[PDB]
C-alpha cells in the first residue's frame, strides 16, 4: 500500500518477477506430477455389479453408488483423517488443476478398469473378463499353478474381505 | 587456475580461469579541442550579484 | 568515461544529440570520440573464455 | 509406458535438443462377445489350461490365446489335469479329445 | 471447457463372458521427448569487471 508504487515496481519488480516465474514453474510442475500420476489412460469405466468378482467383497474400496461425490468409503476416512492475500502479504494458494472430485473420478476409473479387464484396459479397447481368470493369471504370472485358485476360492475371498476389514479398522480408529 | 580455484593443489579436468593476467601499463586521454578558459572570473569576481 | 579496454572501429551512426552509447543489458559499447568525430566501439581488455 | 497399446518396438530418432521415439505397438482391433469358463470336466477329473482361455461358440468349446482368436480344439497336450470336478466352482461339461 | 477425463467407455462385467479380439492393428505411435537444455556458463571477470 506504500506510495511512488510505479516507481519501485520499475527498480526492482523483475526481480520478484523471476522468483514468480520459478513458484510458477513448481506449481505446473505439481500439476504435471499429478497428471503423470493419476492419469495413465483416460478411458473412463463404470462398474455396475457389487458382488459378482469370484466372491470378492469391494463395497468400501470401489465408489459407493447414489451419493454426489464420487468418493469411495476409505477415500472418505482418508480425507477425513488428515487435518489442514493480506494475510500473507501477497503469498497466495493456487488451486490445483485437477480438481479432488476428479481425483477420485480417475482412481475410479483405473478401479474398474482394473476389475473389468485385467491389464488389457491401457492397451486399447477394454476386453471383459472374470476376477476370478484374472486371478488364476495373475497366479501364473507369479509361479503357482491356477489349479490352486479354484480349489480354495473362497478361502482366497475371505482372506481378502477380511484383510481389507482389518484395514478399514486401522484406518476408522485415531492412530 | 590454482587462483581461481584458491587452492594449490588442482584435480584433473577443466577449470574456467579467471584472473587480470594482462594489467594495462598505458594511459591515454583524449578531450576536444577547446582551450579557452571558461568565464569563471567573471561570475564569481562580478562587482555585483 | 574512464575505463580500461580495447578499442575497435565500428560502422555505428549517432544522432548529433548522442553522444554515449549504450548496448543491450546498459554496457557501454560505442562512444564518440572528440577530437575526431569517428565512433569507437568499446570491447574487454580480457576475453575471459579461458 | 512405451506408446499405446502391446509393445513390439521403438525406433529412437535424433532431434536438436531432444530424441523421439516412433513406436511400433499391437492393438486389438475388433471384440467379439464368448462364453467362458475355468475347467472342463471330463471323466471324472477336472482339466485347466496350460495356456489360454475356454471359449465357446453356440455349444462347442475350444480354448484359445487372450490377444488372438485362433481357436484350437482341446486336447490332453492343450490342458491339465488336476483335482477333481466338486471343488471348482463354475466348471461346465464338455469332452477332452486326446491324439 | 471443462478438463476432459477421456473418452467415456462401457462395458459389462459378468462372471461367464469373455472378450478375444478377433482382428489386429499395428500402430507407429509418435513420442517426443526433451534431452538437453543449451549449455550455458558465465565469464566472472566480464560480470564484474566490464
Ligand atoms: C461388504 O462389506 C461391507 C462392510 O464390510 C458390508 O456392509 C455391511 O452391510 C450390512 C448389511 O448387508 C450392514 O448391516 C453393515 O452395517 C454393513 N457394514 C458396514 C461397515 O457398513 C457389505 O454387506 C459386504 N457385502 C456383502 C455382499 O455382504
Ligand atoms: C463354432 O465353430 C466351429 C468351427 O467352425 C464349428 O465346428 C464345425 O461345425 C461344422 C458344422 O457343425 C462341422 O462340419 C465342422 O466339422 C466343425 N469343426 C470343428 C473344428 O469343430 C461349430 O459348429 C461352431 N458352433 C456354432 C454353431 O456356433
Ligand atoms: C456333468 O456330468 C455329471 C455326470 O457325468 C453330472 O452329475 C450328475 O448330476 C445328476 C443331476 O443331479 C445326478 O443325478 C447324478 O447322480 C450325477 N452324476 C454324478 C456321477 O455325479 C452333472 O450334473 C453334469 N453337470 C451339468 C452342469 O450338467
Ligand atoms: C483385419 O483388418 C485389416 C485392415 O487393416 C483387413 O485387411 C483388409 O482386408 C480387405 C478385404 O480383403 C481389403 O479390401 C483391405 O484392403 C485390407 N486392408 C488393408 C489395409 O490392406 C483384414 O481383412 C482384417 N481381418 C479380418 C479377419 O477381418
Ligand atoms: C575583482 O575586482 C576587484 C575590484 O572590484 C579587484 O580588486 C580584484 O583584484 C578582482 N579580482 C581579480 C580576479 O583580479
Ligand atoms: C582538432 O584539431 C585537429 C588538428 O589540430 C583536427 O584534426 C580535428 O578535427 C579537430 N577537432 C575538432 C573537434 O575541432
Ligand atoms: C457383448 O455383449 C454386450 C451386452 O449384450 C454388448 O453391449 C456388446 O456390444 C457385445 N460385444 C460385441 C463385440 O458386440
Ligand atoms: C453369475 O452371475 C449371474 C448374474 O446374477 C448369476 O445369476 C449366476 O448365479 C452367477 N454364477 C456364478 C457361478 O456365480
Amino acid at each position: 500500500d506504500s506510495t511512488e508504487c510505479s516507481n519501485l515496481l520499475l527498480q526492482y519488480g523483475s526481480f520478484c518477477t523471476q522468483l514468480n516465474r520459478a513458484l510458477t514453474g513448481i506449481a505446473v510442475e505439481q500439476d504435471k506430477n499429478t497428471q503423470e500420476v493419476f492419469a495413465q489412460v483416460k478411458q473412463i469405466y463404470k462398474t455396475p455389479p457389487i458382488k459378482d468378482f469370484g466372491g470378492f467383497n469391494f463395497s468400501q474400496i470401489l465408489p459407493d453408488p447414489s451419493k454426489p461425490s464420487k468418493r469411495s468409503f476409505i477415500e472418505d476416512l482418508l480425507f477425513n483423517k488428515v487435518t489442514l492475500a493480506q494475510k500473507f502479504n501477497g503469498l497466495t494458494v493456487l488451486p490445483p488443476l485437477l480438481t479432488d472430485e476428479m481425483i477420485a473420478q480417475y482412481t475410479s476409473a483405473l478401479l474398474a478398469g482394473t476389475i473389468t479387464s485385467g491389464w488389457t484396459f491401457g492397451a486399447g479397447a477394454a476386453l471383459q473378463i472374470p476376477f476370478a481368470m484374472q486371478m488364476a493369471y495373475r497366479f501364473n504370472g507369479i509361479g503357482v499353478t491356477q489349479n490352486v485358485l479354484y480349489e480354495n476360492q473362497k478361502l482366497i475371498a475371505n482372506q481378502f474381505n477380511s484383510a481389507i476389514g482389518k484395514i478399514q479398522d486401522s484406518l476408522s480408529s485415531t492412530a | 587456475t590454482k587462483c581461481t580455484l584458491k587452492s594449490f593443489t588442482v584435480e584433473k579436468g577443466i577449470y574456467q580461469t579467471s584472473n587480470f593476467r594482462v594489467q594495462p601499463t598505458e594511459s591515454i586521454v583524449r578531450f576536444p579541442n577547446i582551450t579557452n578558459l571558461c568565464p569563471f572570473g567573471e561570475v564569481f569576481n562580478a562587482t555585483r550579484f | 568515461l574512464t575505463g580500461t579496454g580495447v578499442l575497435t572501429e565500428s560502422n555505428k551512426k549517432f544522432l548529433p544529440f548522442q553522444q554515449f552509447g549504450r548496448d543491450i543489458a546498459d554496457t557501454t559499447d560505442a562512444v564518440r570520440d572528440p577530437q575526431t568525430l569517428e565512433i569507437l566501439d568499446i570491447t574487454p581488455c580480457s576475453f575471459g573464455g579461458v | 509406458f512405451c506408446g499405446k497399446g502391446y509393445h513390439l518396438m521403438s525406433f529412437p530418432q535424433s532431434a536438436p535438443h531432444g530424441v523421439v521415439f516412433l513406436h511400433v505397438t499391437y492393438v486389438p482391433a475388433q471384440e467379439k462377445n464368448f462364453t467362458t469358463a475355468p475347467a472342463i470336466c471330463h471323466d471324472g477329473k477336472a482339466h485347466f489350461p496350460r495356456e489360454g482361455v475356454f471359449v465357446s461358440n453356440g455349444t462347442h468349446w475350444f480354448v484359445t490365446q487372450r490377444n488372438f482368436y485362433e481357436p484350437q480344439i482341446i486336447t490332453t497336450d492343450n490342458t491339465f489335469v488336476s483335482g477333481n470336478c466338486d471343488v471348482v466352482i463354475g466348471i461346465v461339461n464338455n469332452t477332452v479329445y486326446d491324439p | 471447457y471443462t478438463m476432459s477425463l477421456g473418452a467415456e467407455n462401457s462395458v459389462a462385467y459378468s462372471n461367464n463372458s469373455i472378450a478375444i479380439p478377433t482382428n489386429f492393428t499395428i500402430s507407429v505411435t509418435t513420442e517426443i521427448l526433451p534431452v538437453s537444455m543449451t549449455k550455458t556458463s558465465v565469464d566472472c571477470t566480464m560480470y564484474i569487471c566490464g
